[PDB]
C-alpha cells in the first residue's frame, strides 16, 4: 500500500516521545550534580 | 485489522527511520541535557540550588504566609541571599 | 460388602457427595471445626490476655465490654514467645486463657486446614477431570495468611507478634509493622496493591465489558438475565463487538481478542500481586525494611531538606514510640 | 454543513480514535501527565512544603511529588494569571501552581474519558455499562482531591501528587482521622479486597475448566475469536465450587454484572467516607469504650491500643507536617511510653 | 527439529522432556552457571574484602561459608590467610568453563537423543528400572560428598568451633557423635519454642557425626537402588512421567528451602556470629546485658530491680523458673551463646557471676552484636525504620533468610503447578475437557 | 443486651448459610 | 548556605588557640566516622550508653575538656570516664587497643584529627540535630 507519513497518530506519538527523552537526558545530567 | 497509518514494525525497521532518529534521538537528549547543566532549568522553575535552600546563619524556612502578597513576600525571601 | 475399607475409599473420593470430603478433607473439616468453635466461644466470652507478657490483661471478647468492630481474639503471651502451648501444658484453663491459649489452637487449626482446603482443590478438579492449578490461585491468599499468622511470629521470634484475630487488631498489627519495617516504602506492598488495585480495576473491566457486550433475547421490562441458560452451548456475549469497543477505547493491539489470554492474565495479576505481598511481610519477617530515605537529601553547607520520605518518618516515629507503651526497658527495639 | 464535515474526520476510525470527546479528553489528559512529569524533575516545593520534591533536587521515583499549595492560599484556584503568580510563571510554580493545574486539568480529563467511553460505546452499538463502571474512580478523584480539601482550611491538606507524599496521605488519615475505624471505609476495601477475589478467582476457574479445542498443551491458540461454542465449560464449573465452596454461579450474565457491582460499590463507599472527613465528620471514637476506659484504668482494648498510636503520630508530625502553625512541642509534652 | 508444534515458545523447555541428548546439555551448562556462579562471586567478594573488619559488615555470604570449614581463620575469627578464599574462588570459576563447553556441546553439537547412542546413559521416564538405578548414582555422590566434610573435619583440619574452650577457634573433630540414639533424637525433637528440631544442634561432634550418618546411609540407599525396582505400592501410589518426578524433587527443594531459612536465622554453631551476624535472640539479648552491666556499674541492684510492669527491668524468670533477661527479651530466653553462657547456672543467669564474673570481652562483645542486629532497609541503612543515613549495614543472616524463603516458597508454588499437571497428563486431561464425553455431564445431580 | 444483638445476627447469618447451600435452587441443564 | 571555611574553624587546644580543616578533611573524617564511630554513635549520640552524646557542650564539660582536636584525639587514643579517673580502653575503641578493636588498626593521627574535626563540625551544621536523637529526626 502507498502509506502516508504525517499522520494523527504519528502527532499523537510525539507528543510524548519528543519530551521524555529530553527529560531522560535532563534527569541523565542531574546524576553528576554535587556539593 | 488495518487502519490507514503505516505499521510501525515497518518504520522502526526502515534504514530511512534511523537515518532520521539518529539525528534527532541524540539531539533532543543533548539538549535537555545541556538544559540543565546549564543551570537554566533552575531559574526556569524557580528551583533552589544546593547553596540556596538558606542564609548561611538563618536555619529557617521561607514558608509563604499570605496568598495576594505572596510573589512580593517569595522575592523578599530571595533578597536575603537565599 | 465389596470390602469396608475399599467402600470407605469409595464414598470419600466419591464425587456424589454435595460436599466433596476429599482426602485432605479428612484432615480439613477436623481441623476447620475444631478452629472456628473455638474462635466463636473466644470471640464472645474468653477473658483478657496478657498478650506482651507484661501481666497486663488486654480484654477483646464481646463478654468483656468489646463490639464486633474492637473485639478480637488475642495472641498468646510473648513469655511464651515460640513455645508450643496446648491445653494439656496448663495447671489449669484459667491460665491457659490468660496465656493467650486459645489463639495457638485456632491459627494451626486454620492453617493446617486451609492448606488442606488448597489441597482438596486439587482433588476435587482431579476426580472431575478437569485442570488443576485453581489450587494455586487460592496459593496467594493462603501464604498471606501463612505469612502473617505464622512466618512473622518465628522471625519476631513469639507468637504474641502475629496478627490478633479481630477487626481493631488487625488495625493495631497494621500501624505497628508501618513503624517498624516502613512497608508503604517497600516493593513487595507496592506490587500487593497493584495487584489489588489492579485486580479490583480488571474485575471491574471485565465485568463491565462483558455485561455491555450481551445478545439480546430479553424482553424491554424483563431482566437481561433471564437470557441465559444453565448449560449453554454457544456463547451468551459477544466477544467480537466486545474488543471492538475496548479496542478503540485505547487502541485496537491494547485489547483482547483471546478470551482464554483474558482470563489468564484476569487470574496472573493478582495472584502474582499478592504473592509478592505475601513475601513482603515474610521478608520483613527477618527485618530486610522499606527504603530509608531519611536524610538523603542535603544542601551545600550540609543541612538536612526534608522530602516525604521524612514526613512519613515523624509519623512513623510516634507509632514506634507509643506502642506498647510498658513493654520496653531498653533504648533500642530489637524484638 | 459543516458540523457534519467536522463529525465525519472526528469519527474516523484511526489509530487512536478522537472523536467530539477528544476535543476535551486529549488537551487536558496530555497537560495533566505533562504537568506532573514536568514538576516531577524540576519545580520545588520549598517555598510551600519546605520540602525538596524533584529529581533537579535529588529526590527519587518514590520521593518526588508535585506538592499542595501553601496553606496561605486558601482554595484558590491558584491560576497563572491570577493575583497570586501574576502572569509570571517561576513564581507559579513557586506557589505549587502546578497542582491546581494538575487537579482541575486531570478533572476535567477523567470527564472527557468516560464521555469517550460513552461516545465510542453508542457508535459501536454496544452498551454503556463501561461508563457506569467509571463513576467508582471519578467520585474518588473528585471526593479525595477536590471534595476533602474544599471542606478543610486549603488546598495544602489534599493529597500531594507523589508516591511518598501519598503514604503520609494516609498515615494522617490514620493518625488524625482514624480512617480505617470508618464502616464506609471498610465496605471500600471490601469491595476492593473482594473485587480482587473476583478477577483472581474467575480467571483461574475458566483456565482450568476449558474445553480440549487444540492437540496442543499450550491452549491459548485453540480459542475460536469467532464467538460458537462456550470456550470454558461452565456446568463443570458449577459443580466444582459447589462441592468445595458449598455455593456456585451458573448464570454467566450474573457473574460478570457482579464482577462490575462489587468493585464499584465498594470505591463509592470509600468515598461517602471521604465526604464525611472534608467537614471532619470522621468515626473516630466510640463513647461507651471511652467512658469505662476513663473510670477503669484496666480495661484494655485493641481499639485503646490504636488511639494511643493516633496520638503518637499527631504530635511527632504536625510540627513538620503543618509548618503555618508554627508548632513547637517541647521534648517533655512529646507522648512517649517507656525507653523509647 | 522442535518448533511451536510441541510447545509454546514461553514453554520451550518443555519440548525438552524427550530429548535425552539435549536434555542432558541443559543440566550439564546449567550447573555450569553454579559453579560459575560461586566462582565469580568468591573472588568479587575478596576483591573487596577487608582483613581487619567483621565479615558481616562486607556483605559475605561465601568467605563466611568458608571460613565455618577451618580456612583462613584463627582465635576469635581472625582472618589469616586469604589465600584459601582466592583458591575455593579460581578453582570453581575455572570448572565451570569445562562444564559449560559440555552444556553448549550437547545441547548443539552432540545427539539429540541418547538412547541409541549409548543404551547406558540413554533412559525412559517410565522405566522405573533405569530411574531407580540414576537415582541410585546420585544418592552415592551425594554420599561420598556428606564424608568429604568428615574428611575435612576429622583429618584435614577441622571446622571453626565458637563453642571452643578457650574461646572460638579451628578445632579438629576426633570424636563424632555415632550414637543413634543421640543423632536420630534430633528428628524427634519439636520445631517450637526451646525443643529447636534439626537447628538446635550445638556442637560439631553431632555435626561431624550426624554427616557419618548421613553419608553412610546415602550410599546404602545409593546401592540399594541400583540393584533394585520400585515395590507394589511405590509403583500403585506414584505417577511415573517426566514431569511428575521433577515435581518431586521441586517440594524437596522448597522444604529444604525453609529449612536452610531456619538454620541461617536460629544456629549458632554451624553459622558463627564471628562471620555472619549476630542472630535475631542474640542481639535482643546483648542489649539486656550491656544495660544490665552497665547499670550495675553506676550501684543498681541488678538482682532486684523493679521495672514499669513491676515484673524485673534487668532480670526476671521464664515460665519453667529459669532465670533469664528481663524487657522484651523475654522471648529470646532460649538463646544460648559462648559469650553468655559462663554466665549461665543451674537455673539459668546466676545473679553471683553477674554480679563479679563479669568479663570485658563480654561486655564489648555485647555491645558488638547489639549495636549490629539483623535490622536493615532494603537499601541497606542499619537499624529501625525510622533510623538516620550513616550506617550502611545489612546482616547476612537477614539477606540469606530471606531470599532462600522468597525461593522455598516459589518452589512450593513450582510443586504444586509440575504435581498438577503431571496428575492430569497422566490421566490425560491436562489440555482441556473432552466436549464429547465430559465426565460431569455422567454424574447424577446433586443439586 | 449488645452482645446478644451481635450474636443474634451472627446466628442470623451462619442459618442463612444453611439454607444458601443445602436449600437453594437446583441448577437445571439446558431445558430451564 | 555552603561548607565554607569559616564553618571549618574548629578549636585546637585548650588555650584558644584554633585551626582550619579542608573540604577534603571534613570528608574524610565523615566517611571514617561511619568506617569506626556510626555503628555506636550514629547522629552524635551513643546507644550502648544515651546519657554522654557527642555535644560540643557535653564534650567541655567532660574531665579533661574533650570539646577540642587535641582533647578528642587523646580520647581516641587513651579513652577515660567523664571524669577521667579511669581508663576504658578495653571496653572502648583505642589505638591501645587496635588488637581488640581491628577497625582501629589501619587509623592512623592524620585519620584521628580528621575523626576528631567531624565531631566539632558537624554541630556547627546540624545544631540541635547533632546532639538529640529520635526526636530531632
Ligand atoms: C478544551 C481544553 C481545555 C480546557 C477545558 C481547559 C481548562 C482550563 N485551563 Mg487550560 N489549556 C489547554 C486546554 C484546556 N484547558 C491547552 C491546550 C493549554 C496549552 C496552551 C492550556 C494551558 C493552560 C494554562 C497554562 C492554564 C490553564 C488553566 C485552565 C483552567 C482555568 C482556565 C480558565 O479560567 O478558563 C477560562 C475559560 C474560558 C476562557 C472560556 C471562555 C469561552 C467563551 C465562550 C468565550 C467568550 C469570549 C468573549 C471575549 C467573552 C465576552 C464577554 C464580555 C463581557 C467581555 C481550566 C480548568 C489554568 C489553571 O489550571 O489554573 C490552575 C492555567 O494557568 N490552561
Ligand atoms: C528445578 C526447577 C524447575 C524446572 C527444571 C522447571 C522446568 C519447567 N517449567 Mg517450571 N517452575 C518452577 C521450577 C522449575 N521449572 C518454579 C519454582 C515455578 C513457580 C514459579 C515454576 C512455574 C512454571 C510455570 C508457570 C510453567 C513452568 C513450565 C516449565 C517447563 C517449560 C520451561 C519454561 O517455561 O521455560 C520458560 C522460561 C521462561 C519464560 C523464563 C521465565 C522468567 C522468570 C519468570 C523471571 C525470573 C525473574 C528473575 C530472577 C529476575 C531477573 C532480572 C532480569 C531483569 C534479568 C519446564 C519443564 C511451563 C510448562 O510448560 O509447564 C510444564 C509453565 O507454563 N514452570
Ligand atoms: C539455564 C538456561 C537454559 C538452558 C541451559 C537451555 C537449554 C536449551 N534450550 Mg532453552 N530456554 C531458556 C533457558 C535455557 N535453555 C529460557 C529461559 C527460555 C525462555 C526464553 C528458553 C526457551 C527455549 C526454546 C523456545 C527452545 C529452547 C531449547 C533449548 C535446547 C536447545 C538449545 C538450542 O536451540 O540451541 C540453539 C543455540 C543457539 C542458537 C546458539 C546459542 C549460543 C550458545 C548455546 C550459548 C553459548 C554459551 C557461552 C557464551 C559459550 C561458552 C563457550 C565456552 C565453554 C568455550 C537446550 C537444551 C530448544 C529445544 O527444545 O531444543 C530442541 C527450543 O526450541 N529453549
Ligand atoms: C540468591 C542469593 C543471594 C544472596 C543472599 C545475596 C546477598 C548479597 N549480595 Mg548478591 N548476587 C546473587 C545472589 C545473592 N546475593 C546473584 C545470583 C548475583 C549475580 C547477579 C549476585 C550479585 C551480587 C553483586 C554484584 C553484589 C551482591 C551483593 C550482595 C550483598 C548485598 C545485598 C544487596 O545490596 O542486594 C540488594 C539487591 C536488591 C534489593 C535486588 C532485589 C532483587 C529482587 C530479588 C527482584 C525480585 C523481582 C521479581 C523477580 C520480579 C519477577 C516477577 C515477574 C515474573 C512478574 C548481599 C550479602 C553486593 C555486595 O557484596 O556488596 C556488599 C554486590 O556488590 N550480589
Ligand atoms: C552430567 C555429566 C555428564 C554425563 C552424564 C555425560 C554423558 C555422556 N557424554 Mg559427556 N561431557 C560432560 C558431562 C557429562 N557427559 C562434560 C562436562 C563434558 C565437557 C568436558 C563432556 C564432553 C563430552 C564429549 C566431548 C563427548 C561426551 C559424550 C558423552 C556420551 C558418551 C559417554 C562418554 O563419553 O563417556 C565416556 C567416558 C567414560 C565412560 C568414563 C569417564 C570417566 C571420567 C574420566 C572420570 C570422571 C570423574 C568424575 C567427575 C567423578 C566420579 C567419581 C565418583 C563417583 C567417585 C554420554 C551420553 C560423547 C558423545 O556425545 O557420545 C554419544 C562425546 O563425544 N561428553
Ligand atoms: C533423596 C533420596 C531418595 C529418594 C528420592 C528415594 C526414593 C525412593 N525410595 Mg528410598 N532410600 C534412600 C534415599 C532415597 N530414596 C536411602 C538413603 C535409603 C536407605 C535408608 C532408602 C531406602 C529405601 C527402602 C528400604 C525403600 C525405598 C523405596 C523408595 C521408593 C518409594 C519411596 C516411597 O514410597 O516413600 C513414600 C513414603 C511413605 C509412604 C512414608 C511416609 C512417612 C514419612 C517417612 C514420615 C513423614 C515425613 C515428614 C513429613 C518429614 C518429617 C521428618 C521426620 C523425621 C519427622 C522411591 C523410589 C522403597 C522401594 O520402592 O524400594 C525400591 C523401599 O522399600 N527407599
Ligand atoms: C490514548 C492512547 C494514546 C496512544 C498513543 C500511541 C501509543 C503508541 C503505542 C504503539 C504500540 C503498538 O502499536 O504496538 C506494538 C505491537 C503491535 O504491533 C503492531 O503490529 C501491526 C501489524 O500489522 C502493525 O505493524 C503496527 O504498526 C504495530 O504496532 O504491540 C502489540 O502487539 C500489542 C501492544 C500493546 C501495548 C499495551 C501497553 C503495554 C506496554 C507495555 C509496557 C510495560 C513495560
Ligand atoms: C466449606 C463450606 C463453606 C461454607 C461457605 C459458605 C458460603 C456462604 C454462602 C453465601 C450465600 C450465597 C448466596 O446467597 O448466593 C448464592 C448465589 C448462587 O446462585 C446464583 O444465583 C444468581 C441469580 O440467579 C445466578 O443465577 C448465579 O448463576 C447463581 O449461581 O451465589 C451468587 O451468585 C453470589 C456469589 C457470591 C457469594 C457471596 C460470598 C459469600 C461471602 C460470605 C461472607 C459473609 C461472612 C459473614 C461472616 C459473619
Ligand atoms: C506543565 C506545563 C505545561 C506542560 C508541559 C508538558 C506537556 C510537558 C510534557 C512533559 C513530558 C511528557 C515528559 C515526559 C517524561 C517522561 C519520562 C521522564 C519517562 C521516563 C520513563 C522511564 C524512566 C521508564 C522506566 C521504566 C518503566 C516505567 C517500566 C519498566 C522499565 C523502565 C525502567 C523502562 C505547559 C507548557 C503546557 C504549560 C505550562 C506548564
Ligand atoms: C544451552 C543454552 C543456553 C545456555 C548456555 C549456558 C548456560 C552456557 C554456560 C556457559 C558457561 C558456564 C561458561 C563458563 C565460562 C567460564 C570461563 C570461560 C572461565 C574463565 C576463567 C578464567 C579465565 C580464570 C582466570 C582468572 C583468574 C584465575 C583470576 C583472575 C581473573 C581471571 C578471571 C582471568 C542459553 C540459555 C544461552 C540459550 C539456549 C541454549
Ligand atoms: C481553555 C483555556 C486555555 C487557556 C490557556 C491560557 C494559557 C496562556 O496563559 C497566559 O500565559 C501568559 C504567559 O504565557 C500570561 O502572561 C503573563 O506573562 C507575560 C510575560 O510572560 C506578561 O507580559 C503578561 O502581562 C502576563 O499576563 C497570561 O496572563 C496568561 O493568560
Ligand atoms: O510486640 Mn508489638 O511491637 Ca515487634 O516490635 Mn518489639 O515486639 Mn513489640 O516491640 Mn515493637
Ligand atoms: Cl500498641
Ligand atoms: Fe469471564
Amino acid at each position: 500500500v502507498s502509506y502516508p507519513i504525517f499522520t494523527v497518530r504519528w502527532v499523537a506519538v510525539h507528543t510524548l516521545a519528543v519530551p521524555t527523552i529530553f527529560f531522560l537526558g535532563a534527569i541523565a545530567a542531574m546524576q553528576f550534580i554535587q556539593r | 485489522g488495518t487502519t490507514g497509518e503505516r505499521p510501525f514494525s515497518d518504520i522502526i525497521t526502515s534504514v530511512r527511520y534511523w537515518v532520521i532518529h539518529s539525528i534527532t534521538i541524540p539531539a533532543l537528549f543533548i539538549a535537555g541535557w545541556l538544559f540543565v547543566s546549564t543551570g537554566l532549568a533552575y531559574d526556569v522553575f524557580g528551583t533552589p540550588r544546593p547553596d540556596s535552600y538558606y542564609a548561611q546563619e538563618q536555619r529557617s524556612i521561607p514558608l509563604v504566609t499570605d496568598r495576594f502578597e505572596a510573589k512580593q513576600q517569595v522575592e523578599t525571601f530571595l533578597e536575603q541571599l537565599k | 460388602s465389596a470390602n469396608l475399607w475399599e467402600r470407605f475409599c469409595n464414598w470419600v473420593t466419591s464425587t456424589d457427595n454435595r460436599l466433596y470430603v476429599g482426602w485432605f478433607g479428612v484432615i480439613m473439616i477436623p481441623t476447620l471445626l475444631a478452629a472456628t468453635i473455638c474462635f466463636v466461644i473466644a470471640f464472645i466470652a474468653a477473658p483478657p490476655v496478657d498478650i506482651d507478657g507484661i501481666r497486663e490483661p488486654v480484654s477483646g471478647s464481646l463478654l468483656y465490654g468489646n463490639n464486633i468492630i474492637t473485639g478480637a481474639v488475642v495472641p498468646s503471651s510473648n513469655a511464651i514467645g515460640l513455645h508450643f502451648y496446648p491445653i494439656w501444658e496448663a495447671a489449669s484453663l484459667d491460665e491457659w486463657l490468660y496465656n493467650g491459649g486459645p489463639y495457638q489452637l485456632i491459627i494451626f487449626h486454620f492453617l493446617l486446614g486451609a492448606s488442606c482446603y488448597m489441597g482438596r482443590q486439587w482433588e476435587l478438579s482431579y476426580r472431575l477431570g478437569m485442570r488443576p492449578w485453581i489450587c494455586v490461585a487460592y496459593s496467594a491468599p493462603l501464604a498471606s495468611a501463612f505469612a502473617v499468622f505464622l512466618i512473622y511470629p518465628i522471625g519476631q521470634g513469639s507468637f504474641s507478634d502475629g496478627m490478633p484475630l479481630g477487626i481493631s487488631g488487625t488495625f493495631n498489627f497494621m500501624i505497628v509493622f508501618q513503624a517498624e519495617h516502613n512497608i508503604l516504602m517497600h516493593p513487595f506492598h507496592q506490587l500487593g496493591v497493584a495487584g489489588v488495585f489492579g485486580g479490583a480495576l480488571f474485575c471491574a473491566m471485565h465485568g463491565s465489558l462483558v455485561t455491555s457486550s450481551l445478545i439480546r433475547e430479553t424482553t424491554e421490562t424483563e431482566s437481561a438475565n433471564y437470557g441465559y441458560k444453565f448449560g449453554q452451548e454457544e456463547e451468551t456475549y459477544n466477544i467480537v463487538a466486545a474488543h471492538g469497543y475496548f479496542g478503540r477505547l485505547i487502541f485496537q493491539y491494547a485489547s483482547f481478542n483471546n478470551s482464554r489470554s483474558l482470563h489468564f492474565f484476569l487470574a496472573a495479576w493478582p495472584v502474582v500481586g499478592v504473592w509478592f505481598t505475601a513475601l513482603g511481610i515474610s521478608t520483613m519477617a527477618f527485618n530486610l525494611n522499606g527504603f530509608n530515605f531519611n536524610h538523603s537529601v542535603i544542601d551545600a553547607k550540609g543541612n538536612v531538606i526534608n522530602t516525604w520520605a521524612d514526613i512519613i518518618n515523624r509519623a512513623n516515629l510516634g507509632m514506634e514510640v507509643m506502642h506498647e507503651r510498658n513493654a520496653h526497658n531498653f533504648p533500642l527495639d530489637l524484638a | 454543513g459543516w458540523f457534519d464535515i467536522l463529525d465525519d474526520w472526528l469519527k474516523r476510525d484511526r489509530f487512536v480514535f478522537v472523536g467530539w470527546s477528544g476535543i476535551l479528553l486529549f488537551p487536558c489528559a496530555y497537560l495533566a501527565l505533562g504537568g506532573w512529569l514536568t514538576g516531577t524533575t524540576f519545580v520545588t516545593s520549598w517555598y510551600t512544603h519546605g520540602l525538596a520534591s524533584s529529581y533537579l533536587e535529588g529526590c527519587n521515583f518514590l520521593t518526588v511529588a508535585v506538592s499542595t499549595p501553601a496553606n496561605s492560599m486558601g482554595h484558590s484556584l491558584l491560576l497563572l494569571w491570577g493575583p497570586e503568580a501574576q502572569g509570571d510563571f517561576t513564581r507559579w510554580c513557586q506557589l505549587g501552581g502546578l497542582w491546581t493545574f494538575i487537579a482541575l486539568h486531570g478533572a476535567f480529563g477523567l470527564i472527557g474519558f468516560m464521555l469517550r467511553q460513552f461516545e465510542i460505546a453508542r457508535l459501536v452499538g454496544v452498551r454503556p455499562y463501561n461508563a457506569i463502571a467509571f463513576s467508582a474512580p471519578i467520585a474518588v478523584f473528585v471526593s479525595v482531591f477536590l471534595i476533602y480539601p474544599l471542606g478543610q482550611s486549603s488546598w495544602f491538606f489534599a493529597p500531594s501528587f507523589g508516591v511518598a507524599a501519598i503514604f503520609r496521605f494516609l498515615l494522617f488519615f490514620q493518625g488524625f482521622h482514624n480512617w480505617t475505624l470508618n464502616p464506609f471505609h471498610m465496605m471500600g476495601v471490601a469491595g476492593v479486597l473482594g473485587g480482587a477475589l473476583l478477577c483472581a478467582i474467575h480467571g483461574a476457574t475458566v483456565e482450568n475448566t476449558l474445553f480440549q479445542d487444540g492437540e496442543g498443551a499450550s491452549t491459548f491458540r485453540a480459542f475460536n475469536p469467532t464467538q460458537a461454542e462456550e470456550t470454558y465449560s461452565m456446568v463443570t464449573a458449577n459443580r466444582f465450587w459447589s462441592q468445595i465452596f458449598g455455593i456456585a454461579f451458573s448464570n454467566k450474565r450474573w457473574l460478570h454484572f457482579f464482577m462490575l457491582f462489587v468493585p464499584v460499590t465498594g470505591l463509592w463507599m470509600s468515598a461517602i467516607g471521604v465526604v464525611g472527613l472534608a467537614l471532619n465528620l470522621r468515626s473516630y471514637d466510640f463513647i461507651s469504650q471511652e467512658i469505662r476506659a476513663a473510670e477503669d484504668p484496666e480495661f484494655e482494648t485493641f481499639y485503646t491500643k490504636n488511639l494511643l498510636l493516633n496520638e503518637g503520630i499527631r504530635a511527632w508530625m504536625a510540627p513538620q507536617d503543618q509548618p503555618h502553625e508554627n508548632f513547637v512541642f517541647p521534648e517533655e509534652v512529646l507522648p512517649r511510653g517507656n525507653a523509647l | 527439529d522442535q518448533e511451536s508444534s510441541g510447545f509454546a515458545w514461553w514453554a520451550g523447555n518443555a519440548r525438552l522432556i524427550n530429548l535425552s541428548g539435549k536434555l542432558l546439555g541443559a543440566h550439564v551448562a546449567h550447573a555450569g552457571l553454579i559453579v560459575f556462579w560461586a566462582g565469580a562471586m568468591t573472588l568479587f567478594e575478596l576483591a573487596h574484602f577487608i582483613p581487619e573488619k567483621p565479615m558481616y559488615e562486607q556483605g559475605l555470604i561465601l568467605i563466611p561459608h568458608i571460613a565455618t570449614l577451618g580456612w583462613g581463620v584463627g582465635p576469635g575469627g581472625e582472618v589469616v590467610d586469604t589465600f584459601p578464599f582466592f583458591v575455593v574462588g579460581v578453582v570453581h570459576l575455572i570448572s565451570s568453563a569445562v562444564l559449560g563447553f559440555g552444556g553448549v556441546y550437547h545441547a548443539i553439537r552432540g545427539p539429540e537423543t541418547l538412547e541409541e547412542y549409548s543404551s547406558f546413559f540413554g533412559y525412559d521416564w517410565k522405566d522405573k528400572n533405569k530411574m531407580t538405578t540414576i537415582l541410585g548414582f546420585h544418592l552415592i555422590v551425594l554420599g561420598i560428598g556428606a564424608l568429604l566434610l568428615v574428611a575435612k573435619a576429622m583429618f584435614f583440619g577441622g571446622l571453626y568451633d565458637t563453642w571452643a574452650p578457650g574461646g572460638g577457634d579451628v578445632r579438629v573433630i576426633t570424636n563424632p557423635t555415632l550414637d543413634p540414639r543421640v543423632i536420630f533424637g534430633y528428628l524427634l525433637k519439636s520445631p517450637f519454642g526451646g525443643e529447636g528440631w534439626i537447628v538446635s544442634v550445638n556442637n560439631l561432634e553431632d555435626v561431624v557425626g550426624g554427616h557419618i550418618w548421613i553419608g553412610l546411609i546415602c550410599i546404602a540407599g545409593g546401592i540399594w537402588h541400583i540393584l533394585t525396582t520400585p515395590f507394589g505400592w511405590a509403583r500403585r501410589a506414584f505417577i511415573w512421567s517426566g514431569e511428575a518426578y521433577l515435581s518431586y524433587s521441586l517440594g524437596a527443594l522448597s522444604m529444604m528451602g525453609f529449612i536452610a531459612t531456619c538454620f541461617v536465622w536460629f544456629n549458632n554453631t554451624v553459622y558463627p556470629s564471628e562471620f555472619y551476624g549476630p542472630t535475631g535472640p542474640e542481639a535482643s539479648q546483648a542489649q539486656a546485658m550491656t544495660f544490665l552491666i552497665r547499670d550495675q556499674k553506676l550501684g543498681a541492684n541488678v538482682g532486684s530491680a523493679q521495672g514499669p510492669t513491676g515484673l524485673g527491668k534487668y532480670l526476671m524468670r521464664s515460665p519453667t523458673g529459669e532465670i533469664i533477661f528481663g524487657g522484651e527479651t523475654m522471648r529470646f530466653w532460649d538463646f544460648r551463646g559462648p559469650w553468655l553462657e559462663p554466665l549461665r547456672g543451674p537455673n539459668g543467669l546466676d545473679l553471683n557471676k553477674i554480679k563479679n564474673d563479669i568479663q570485658p570481652w563480654q561486655e564489648r562483645r555485647a555491645a558488638e552484636y547489639m549495636t549490629h542486629a539483623p535490622l536493615g532497609s532494603l537499601n541497606s541503612v542499619g537499624g529501625v525504620a525510622t533510623e538516620i543515613n550513616s550506617v550502611n549495614f545489612v546482616s547476612p543472616r537477614s539477606w540469606l533468610a530471606t531470599s532462600h524463603f522468597v525461593l522455598a516458597f516459589f518452589f512450593l508454588v513450582g510443586h504444586l503447578w509440575h504435581a498438577g499437571r503431571a496428575r492430569a497428563a497422566a490421566a490425560g486431561f491436562e489440555k482441556g475437557i473432552d466436549r464429547e464425553s465430559e465426565p460431569v455431564l455422567s454424574m447424577p445431580s446433586l443439586d | 443486651m449488645e452482645t446478644i444483638t451481635y450474636v443474634f445476627i451472627f446466628a442470623c447469618i451462619i442459618a442463612l448459610f444453611f439454607f444458601a447451600i443445602f436449600f437453594r435452587e437446583p441448577p437445571r441443564i439446558t431445558k430451564k | 548556605a555552603e561548607l565554607t571555611p569559616e564553618v571549618l574553624t574548629v578549636p585546637l587546644n585548650s588555650e584558644g588557640k584554633t585551626i582550619t580543616l579542608t573540604e577534603k578533611q571534613y570528608l574524610e573524617g565523615k566517611r571514617l566516622f561511619q568506617y569506626a564511630c556510626a555503628s555506636c554513635h550514629v547522629g552524635g549520640i551513643t546507644k550502648t550508653n544515651p546519657s554522654l552524646d557527642l555535644r560540643t557542650e557535653t564534650l567541655a564539660l567532660a574531665t579533661p575538656p574533650r570539646d577540642n582536636i587535641e582533647g578528642l584525639v587523646d580520647y581516641m587514643k587513651n579513652p577515660t570516664t567523664y571524669d577521667g579517673e579511669q581508663e576504658i580502653a578495653e571496653v572502648h575503641p583505642s589505638l591501645r587497643s587496635a588488637d581488640i578493636f581491628p577497625k582501629m588498626r589501619n587509623l592512623t593521627e592524620k585519620d584521628l584529627v580528621a575523626i576528631a574535626g567531624h565531631i566539632l563540625v558537624e554541630p556547627k551544621i546540624l545544631g540541635d540535630k547533632w546532639g538529640g536523637g529520635k526526636v530531632y529526626y
